[PDB]
């Protein structure tokens, strides 16, 4: 079966060229002589622009191809202008016209010049590469992809050294081999059918990596967490239901070795934590189970009075970081408490506690992220005193960050 | 040699004559613990002590 | 590792599909079933041999 | 891979007491069952 | 059962939901095997009953068809269905 047929160009478009042109009163026969005349050409280029396709290994036709077409046609590869003398250029290519049918047809000279040049590619360079170790196609990233029987492991014993060795790696002795460790989690294309045991590996040990407070054992845990994530070939959400309270373990968790100093470092436990954590609720996403579940737990943990500041500082953060409409629709009506607790950290003397350290970071996140809340859905008009209406917490110096942000916007 | 390469691996056998004895002999006297408590307790019964 | 690290799961749970023998209809039963023999596995420890 | 006479006889004791002669013998015998450290084999 | 020995390398929850879903909404099925479905998804979790009971609530529609007005009143399907509801 081939209904094959032969589609020529419309006459109703050749009398519009011919009377936008000073040839008026054409009939109809002398109009349906025109468009098999031309229809004819275009068939003749394309099936002859078809032999430079396969010449040139390619499987699609580009612009280039009708300009050696044309010019194998003895026809001058020009299509905006035709020069009958043909001495200015011969049979020269000028690229073609970058036009469009959406297109504005007006612009002003100095958009043109003002516009940031692309970027010249790398040039041609040889690379070698093995598609078969003697007859066996390598996983490398430049390859596509009545006594019952004694059982073997599902993995190989190569296999199963490789998880010893990136497990011991990825506990970061060395800071050397953590990264390589990460990068080779990062881009394993078999990494799959090991991910149970990663995934195990992972949970159990932030459980009891929280019964003492091993920041490191948890910060390599989560650069591991990271780089499982970010791997394109393997399949994931068949086991966050392990990886999301690990996380949240770690951002909402106290800390059982010293409170201050490595605090820093422990708001950078809470903020890999958050980052992974909306990037958890970022993928993965089915109706209201994963996303809508972890900012239920994180408003619960706001909510709650009388809480650790540690846990208190790093719910803060986590329902910091969910994004644009998530801090315009909840931190809204909480500032007057967020004030409160500062004010009662402020007049107890007790300074030897974590909790005057836990409030001053807390204030400093929630003042940001109040800042773009406010640059993002107003003008900024009264910048001085107005936000006294709302306990006067950040003032001028939030009018200073929205400036900052107005600065970036104007440089963008 | 993950790429192109596999081998199986086996669970750890224990060929120990002192912890097959050890293991033999605890087996033995738990099931025969088991098997003269329960005749004892759904039958009736004696006693060294008084009430035992 | 020479020997396994993990543990070995039970092949039957993790491959078989034991859910061939669930009775859904005992008078309609899709297939005939029959008596199973006692296979002893020695991959699980606890047991002498 | 035969069972010893000894647990051969606690197997038949257990089942048997669990097949509904009385309720105070299976009762003793789902105590032994749940409560007994070498009933593996 | 599927508390303490589902492991991911197992699939024993997923595979005993799977189941037990395929004889809930499977049409034809008993009172009684519907009866053990509702009663083994309801005893996994809260988040079970979410995904799978309560999309196929309209089915008591179905049930109260042949509990508040059946023609045949002295059957044993009326016993078995409020058991269900």
């Amino acid at each position: 079966k081939l209904k094959l047929s032969n589609t020529v160009l419309p006459s109703e478009s050749m009398k519009v060229v011919a009377e936008s042109m000073g040839i008026a009163q054409i009939q109809e026969e002398t109009c349906q002589l025109l468009t098999d005349e031309v229809s004819y050409r275009i068939k003749e280029i394309a099936q002859d622009a078809l032999k430079f396709m396969h010449m040139g290994k390619r499987q699609k036709l580009t612009t280039s191809d009708i300009d050696y077409a044309l010019k194998l046609k003895n026809v001058e590869p020009l299509y905006g202008f035709h020069a009958q003398e043909f001495i200015p250029f011969r049979f020269a290519s000028g690229g073609g016209r970058e036009l469009y049918f959406y297109e504005e047809k007006e612009v002003d000279l100095s958009d043109i010049i003002n516009t940031p040049l692309p970027r010249v590619p790398l040039d041609v360079c040889l690379k070698a590469h093995w598609l078969s170790i003697e007859g066996c196609q390598p996983a490398i990233p430049e390859n596509p992809p009545r006594l019952k029987p004694r059982s073997i492991h599902e993995l190989s014993v190569e296999q199963q050294l490789y998880y010893k060795e990136i497990t011991e790696a990825c506990v970061g002795s060395c800071e050397a081999k953590r990264a390589e460790a990460l990068q080779s989690i990062a881009t394993d294309p078999g990494l799959y059918q090991m991910l149970p045991r990663f995934s195990t590996f992972i949970s159990e040990g932030v459980r009891v990596n929280v019964v003492q407070n091993n920041l490191a054992l948890l910060i390599y845990l989560m650069r591991m967490v990271k780089a499982l994530m970010d791997n394109p070939t393997l399949y994931l959400e068949k086991y966050v239901h392990e990886l999301i309270p690990a996380v949240m373990t770690c951002i909402v968790s106290r800390q059982l070795c010293l409170r201050p100093d490595v605090d820093n470092h422990w708001a950078l436990r809470d903020f890999a934590a958050r980052l992974v954590a909306q990037i958890c609720k970022h993928f993965s996403t089915t109706t209201n189970n994963i996303q809508s579940r972890i900012t239920k737990t994180f408003t619960k943990s706001w909510v709650d009075e009388k809480t650790p500041w540690t846990t208190r500082y790093g719910s803060i953060a986590g329902l910091a970081e969910l994004g644009h409409d998530v801090i315009k629709t909840l931190i809204l009506p909480r500032l007057q408490q967020e004030g409160e607790r500062i004010r009662s950290v402020l007049d107890g003397p007790v300074l030897s506690n974590i909790d005057r350290i836990g409030a001053d970071h807390v204030q400093s996140l929630l003042l940001k992220h109040c800042a773009p809340v406010l640059a993002k859905l107003r003008p900024p008009p009264d910048n001085q005193d107005a936000y006294r209406a709302e306990f006067g917490s950040l003032g001028p110096l939030l009018c200073s960050q929205v400036v900052k942000a107005r600065a970036q916007a104007a440089l963008q | 040699p993950h790429t192109y390469i596999k081998t199986p691996t086996y669970r750890e056998p224990v060929s120990d004559y002192q912890v097959l004895r050890e293991k033999a002999a605890s087996q033995r006297r738990d099931v025969e613990r088991a098997l003269t408590r329960f005749m004892a307790k759904t039958g009736e019964t004696q006693s060294l002590f008084k009430d035992d | 590792p020479w020997y396994s690290i993990f543990p070995i799961d039970n092949e039957d749970l993790v491959y078989g599909r034991w859910e061939d023998n669930i009775i859904w209809d005992a008078q309609a039963m899709p297939r005939l079933l029959e008596p199973p023999v006692l296979t002893l596995d020695p991959n699980d420890e606890n047991l002498i041999l």
